[PDB]
Protein backbone atom coordinates (compact mmCIF):
# COMPACT_ATOMS: atom_id res chain seq x y z
CA UNK A 1 0.00 0.00 0.00
CA UNK A 2 0.90 3.30 -1.38
CA UNK A 3 1.67 6.97 -1.23
CA UNK A 4 -1.75 9.45 -1.75
CA UNK A 5 -1.82 11.40 -4.64
CA UNK A 6 -4.36 14.18 -5.32
CA UNK A 7 -7.34 13.61 -6.43
CA UNK A 8 -7.42 15.69 -9.52
CA UNK B 1 -27.96 8.96 11.77
CA UNK B 2 -26.00 6.99 14.65
CA UNK B 3 -23.10 7.49 12.71
CA UNK B 4 -21.68 10.82 12.94
CA UNK B 5 -21.93 13.34 16.14
CA UNK B 6 -23.15 17.05 15.40
CA UNK B 7 -20.36 19.09 16.07
CA UNK B 8 -17.50 18.15 14.22
CA UNK B 9 -14.91 20.79 13.04
CA UNK B 10 -11.79 20.72 10.87
CA UNK B 11 -9.98 24.19 9.36
CA UNK B 12 -8.40 22.09 7.14
CA UNK B 13 -10.80 19.47 5.53
CA UNK B 14 -9.41 16.74 4.46
CA UNK B 15 -10.30 13.48 2.95
CA UNK B 16 -8.20 10.05 1.54
CA UNK B 17 -9.24 7.50 -0.37
CA UNK B 18 -8.05 4.25 -0.61
CA UNK B 19 -8.83 1.95 -3.74
CA UNK B 20 -7.86 -1.96 -2.81
CA UNK B 21 -8.13 -4.58 -5.09
CA UNK B 22 -7.06 -8.49 -5.38
CA UNK B 23 -6.53 -9.79 -8.47
CA UNK B 24 -7.41 -13.50 -8.91
CA UNK B 25 -5.88 -15.71 -12.12
CA UNK B 26 -5.98 -19.07 -13.47
CA UNK B 27 -3.85 -19.83 -16.49
CA UNK B 28 -3.25 -22.56 -18.91
CA UNK B 29 0.23 -22.92 -19.67
CA UNK B 30 -0.38 -21.49 -23.08
CA UNK B 31 -1.78 -18.26 -22.15
CA UNK B 32 -5.27 -18.53 -21.71
CA UNK B 33 -7.13 -17.09 -18.84
CA UNK B 34 -9.04 -20.14 -17.30
CA UNK B 35 -10.37 -17.71 -15.09
CA UNK B 36 -10.07 -14.13 -13.29
CA UNK B 37 -11.84 -12.07 -11.40
CA UNK B 38 -11.08 -8.85 -8.79
CA UNK B 39 -12.52 -8.01 -5.95
CA UNK B 40 -12.38 -4.72 -4.29
CA UNK B 41 -12.88 -1.97 -1.86
CA UNK B 42 -12.82 1.56 -1.06
CA UNK B 43 -11.74 2.90 2.48
CA UNK B 44 -12.16 6.41 3.16
CA UNK B 45 -10.79 8.06 5.50
CA UNK B 46 -12.62 11.81 5.72
CA UNK B 47 -11.81 14.98 8.21
CA UNK B 48 -15.14 17.37 6.87
CA UNK B 49 -16.86 19.85 9.30
CA UNK B 50 -20.07 19.48 10.19
CA UNK B 51 -22.85 17.11 7.97
CA UNK B 52 -21.53 16.94 4.55
CA UNK B 53 -23.03 15.16 1.90
CA UNK B 54 -20.78 13.33 -0.36
CA UNK B 55 -20.72 12.16 -3.54
CA UNK B 56 -18.35 9.44 -4.87
CA UNK B 57 -18.24 9.12 -8.70
CA UNK B 58 -16.08 6.28 -10.80
CA UNK B 59 -15.74 5.54 -14.35
CA UNK B 60 -18.34 2.80 -13.94
CA UNK B 61 -21.10 3.76 -16.75
CA UNK B 62 -19.95 0.73 -17.57
CA UNK B 63 -15.12 3.12 -18.48
CA UNK B 64 -15.68 -0.19 -16.38
CA UNK B 65 -18.18 -3.25 -15.17
CA UNK B 66 -18.90 -4.18 -11.80
CA UNK B 67 -20.61 -7.47 -11.52
CA UNK B 68 -21.73 -6.90 -7.90
CA UNK B 69 -21.85 -4.24 -4.84
CA UNK B 70 -22.35 -3.31 -1.06
CA UNK B 71 -22.20 -0.01 0.86
CA UNK B 72 -21.63 1.32 3.67
CA UNK B 73 -25.53 1.62 5.64
CA UNK B 74 -24.75 5.44 4.93
CA UNK B 75 -25.26 5.34 1.63
CA UNK B 76 -28.88 6.17 -0.17
CA UNK B 77 -30.13 4.27 -2.40
CA UNK B 78 -29.98 6.89 -6.20
CA UNK B 79 -28.26 7.27 -10.09
CA UNK B 80 -24.93 7.80 -7.77
CA UNK B 81 -23.51 6.91 -4.49
CA UNK B 82 -24.66 9.43 -2.40
CA UNK B 83 -23.55 9.83 1.66
CA UNK B 84 -22.94 11.33 4.55
CA UNK B 85 -19.70 9.50 5.56
CA UNK B 86 -18.62 8.21 9.22
CA UNK B 87 -15.97 10.85 10.64
CA UNK B 88 -12.31 9.47 10.01
CA UNK B 89 -12.27 5.78 8.33
CA UNK B 90 -14.76 3.38 7.33
CA UNK B 91 -15.26 1.10 4.27
CA UNK B 92 -17.36 2.86 1.65
CA UNK B 93 -17.95 -0.45 -0.81
CA UNK B 94 -17.23 -4.06 -1.29
CA UNK B 95 -17.09 -4.83 -5.22
CA UNK B 96 -16.59 -7.71 -7.43
CA UNK B 97 -15.71 -7.12 -10.98
CA UNK B 98 -14.71 -10.18 -14.16
CA UNK B 99 -14.83 -8.20 -17.23
CA UNK B 100 -11.73 -6.68 -18.84
CA UNK B 101 -9.69 -6.62 -16.24
CA UNK B 102 -6.18 -5.88 -16.37
CA UNK B 103 -3.49 -8.78 -15.57
CA UNK B 104 -0.45 -7.05 -14.43
CA UNK B 105 1.84 -9.65 -15.20
CA UNK B 106 1.71 -12.80 -17.15
CA UNK B 107 3.62 -15.55 -16.42
CA UNK B 108 5.68 -17.83 -19.23
CA UNK B 109 6.50 -21.07 -18.00
CA UNK B 110 9.16 -23.53 -19.48
CA UNK B 111 9.93 -27.28 -18.66
CA UNK B 112 12.24 -29.70 -20.27
CA UNK B 113 12.79 -33.14 -18.71
CA UNK B 114 16.61 -34.14 -19.16
CA UNK B 115 17.14 -37.84 -18.65
CA UNK B 116 14.95 -39.06 -15.34
CA UNK B 117 17.94 -36.88 -13.45
CA UNK B 118 17.20 -33.41 -14.42
CA UNK B 119 14.69 -30.88 -14.62
CA UNK B 120 15.42 -27.92 -16.73
CA UNK B 121 13.13 -24.62 -15.82
CA UNK B 122 12.96 -21.32 -17.76
CA UNK B 123 10.18 -18.92 -16.62
CA UNK B 124 9.48 -15.47 -17.97
CA UNK B 125 7.81 -13.07 -16.02
CA UNK B 126 5.73 -9.29 -18.38
CA UNK B 127 5.22 -6.52 -16.72
CA UNK B 128 1.69 -5.12 -18.26
CA UNK B 129 1.33 -1.79 -17.51
CA UNK B 130 2.02 1.89 -17.98
CA UNK B 131 6.04 2.16 -17.94
CA UNK B 132 6.06 4.76 -15.54
CA UNK B 133 4.57 2.68 -12.51
CA UNK B 134 6.64 0.45 -10.50
CA UNK B 135 5.06 -2.94 -9.15
CA UNK B 136 6.58 -4.19 -6.03
CA UNK B 137 6.81 -6.72 -3.58
CA UNK B 138 7.11 -9.15 -7.14
CA UNK B 139 7.79 -12.92 -5.72
CA UNK B 140 7.38 -16.08 -7.91
CA UNK B 141 6.95 -19.62 -6.69
CA UNK B 142 8.02 -22.19 -8.40
CA UNK B 143 6.79 -25.97 -6.98
CA UNK B 144 9.70 -28.50 -6.86
CA UNK B 145 9.24 -32.33 -6.94
CA UNK B 146 9.45 -34.49 -3.76
CA UNK B 147 11.90 -36.11 -5.17
CA UNK B 148 14.42 -33.51 -5.25
CA UNK B 149 17.91 -33.22 -4.19
CA UNK B 150 18.94 -30.01 -5.28
CA UNK B 151 18.71 -27.29 -7.80
CA UNK B 152 20.73 -24.86 -9.55
CA UNK B 153 19.31 -21.21 -10.44
CA UNK B 154 20.45 -17.99 -11.95
CA UNK B 155 18.51 -14.61 -12.31
CA UNK B 156 19.87 -11.39 -13.52
CA UNK B 157 17.42 -9.52 -11.11
CA UNK B 158 16.50 -9.89 -7.63
CA UNK B 159 16.97 -13.08 -5.60
CA UNK B 160 16.24 -16.81 -5.52
CA UNK B 161 16.22 -19.27 -2.94
CA UNK B 162 15.28 -22.81 -3.16
CA UNK B 163 13.35 -24.01 0.26
CA UNK B 164 13.04 -28.08 0.24
CA UNK B 165 11.25 -27.85 3.16
CA UNK B 166 8.71 -25.57 1.46
CA UNK B 167 9.29 -27.78 -1.97
CA UNK B 168 9.45 -24.42 -4.11
CA UNK B 169 11.81 -22.07 -5.63
CA UNK B 170 10.96 -18.51 -4.76
CA UNK B 171 12.40 -15.54 -6.76
CA UNK B 172 11.97 -12.36 -4.92
CA UNK B 173 11.94 -9.02 -6.86
CA UNK B 174 12.20 -5.69 -5.23
CA UNK B 175 10.48 -3.33 -8.24
CA UNK B 176 10.16 -3.45 -11.54
CA UNK B 177 8.69 -1.06 -14.19
CA UNK B 178 5.61 -1.13 -16.60
CA UNK B 179 6.59 -3.19 -20.14
CA UNK B 180 9.33 -5.29 -19.07
CA UNK B 181 10.21 -9.01 -18.72
CA UNK B 182 12.67 -11.10 -16.82
CA UNK B 183 13.73 -14.32 -16.90
CA UNK B 184 14.80 -17.05 -14.28
CA UNK B 185 16.38 -20.25 -15.06
CA UNK B 186 16.51 -23.29 -12.39
CA UNK B 187 18.02 -26.76 -12.71
CA UNK B 188 16.22 -29.08 -10.65
CA UNK B 189 18.34 -31.99 -9.74
CA UNK B 190 16.69 -35.26 -9.21
CA UNK B 191 16.44 -38.76 -7.05
CA UNK B 192 15.27 -41.91 -8.40
CA UNK B 193 11.78 -42.64 -7.76
CA UNK B 194 8.24 -44.59 -8.84
CA UNK B 195 8.26 -44.42 -12.45
CA UNK B 196 5.09 -44.70 -12.45
CA UNK B 197 2.59 -41.33 -11.46
CA UNK B 198 4.22 -38.09 -13.01
CA UNK B 199 4.98 -35.01 -10.82
CA UNK B 200 1.60 -33.69 -10.85
CA UNK B 201 3.24 -30.16 -11.57
CA UNK B 202 1.54 -27.58 -9.25
CA UNK B 203 0.88 -24.14 -10.77
CA UNK B 204 3.56 -21.31 -10.72
CA UNK B 205 2.49 -18.85 -8.43
CA UNK B 206 2.83 -15.02 -8.63
CA UNK B 207 2.72 -11.87 -5.80
CA UNK B 208 2.81 -8.68 -6.44
CA UNK B 209 1.72 -5.21 -5.80
CA UNK B 210 0.61 -2.46 -8.22
CA UNK B 211 -0.24 1.36 -7.73
CA UNK B 212 -3.42 1.31 -10.11
CA UNK B 213 -7.06 -0.89 -10.20
CA UNK B 214 -6.91 -4.06 -12.30
CA UNK B 215 -10.12 -3.94 -12.09
CA UNK B 216 -9.03 -0.37 -14.25
CA UNK B 217 -11.34 1.68 -11.99
CA UNK B 218 -10.84 5.26 -11.51
CA UNK B 219 -12.34 7.76 -8.90
CA UNK B 220 -13.50 10.33 -11.43
CA UNK B 221 -14.70 12.45 -8.76
CA UNK B 222 -15.70 13.55 -4.91
CA UNK B 223 -17.66 15.31 -3.91
CA UNK B 224 -18.39 17.67 -0.50
CA UNK B 225 -21.46 19.91 0.21
CA UNK B 226 -21.71 21.60 3.52
CA UNK B 227 -25.30 23.37 3.16
CA UNK B 228 -24.54 25.63 6.59
CA UNK B 229 -20.59 26.17 6.84
CA UNK B 230 -18.60 28.91 5.41
CA UNK B 231 -16.55 25.90 3.59
CA UNK B 232 -17.33 24.60 0.04
CA UNK B 233 -16.27 21.40 -2.09
CA UNK B 234 -13.19 23.51 -3.59
CA UNK B 235 -12.34 24.30 0.07
CA UNK B 236 -11.20 20.29 0.32
CA UNK B 237 -8.14 18.61 -0.05
CA UNK B 238 -8.81 15.37 -1.91
CA UNK B 239 -6.12 12.30 -2.06
CA UNK B 240 -6.48 8.81 -3.53
CA UNK B 241 -4.22 5.57 -3.62
CA UNK B 242 -4.70 2.94 -5.70
CA UNK B 243 -3.28 -0.70 -4.36
CA UNK B 244 -3.92 -3.78 -6.86
CA UNK B 245 -1.95 -7.10 -5.04
CA UNK B 246 -2.13 -10.36 -6.17
CA UNK B 247 -4.88 -12.72 -4.56
CA UNK B 248 -5.09 -16.05 -6.14
CA UNK B 249 -2.44 -15.65 -9.65
CA UNK B 250 -1.14 -18.67 -10.93
CA UNK B 251 0.03 -20.32 -14.28
CA UNK B 252 -0.50 -23.87 -14.88
CA UNK B 253 2.50 -25.40 -16.31
NI1 LIG C 1 -5.36 8.73 7.32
Amino acid sequence: SWVYSPLH
Amino acid sequence: IGWRREGIKYRRNELFLDVLESVNLLMSPQGQVLSAHVSGRVVMKSYLSGMPECKFGMNDKISIAIDDCTFHQCVRLSRSISFIPPDGEFELMRYRTTKDIILPFRVIPLVREVGRTKLEVKVVIKSNFKPSLLAQKIEVRIPTPLNTSGVQVICMKGKAKYKASENAIVWKIKRMAGMKESQISAEIELLPTNDKKKWARPPISMNFEVPFAPSGLKVRYLKVFEPKLNYSDHDVIKWVRYIGRSGIYETRC
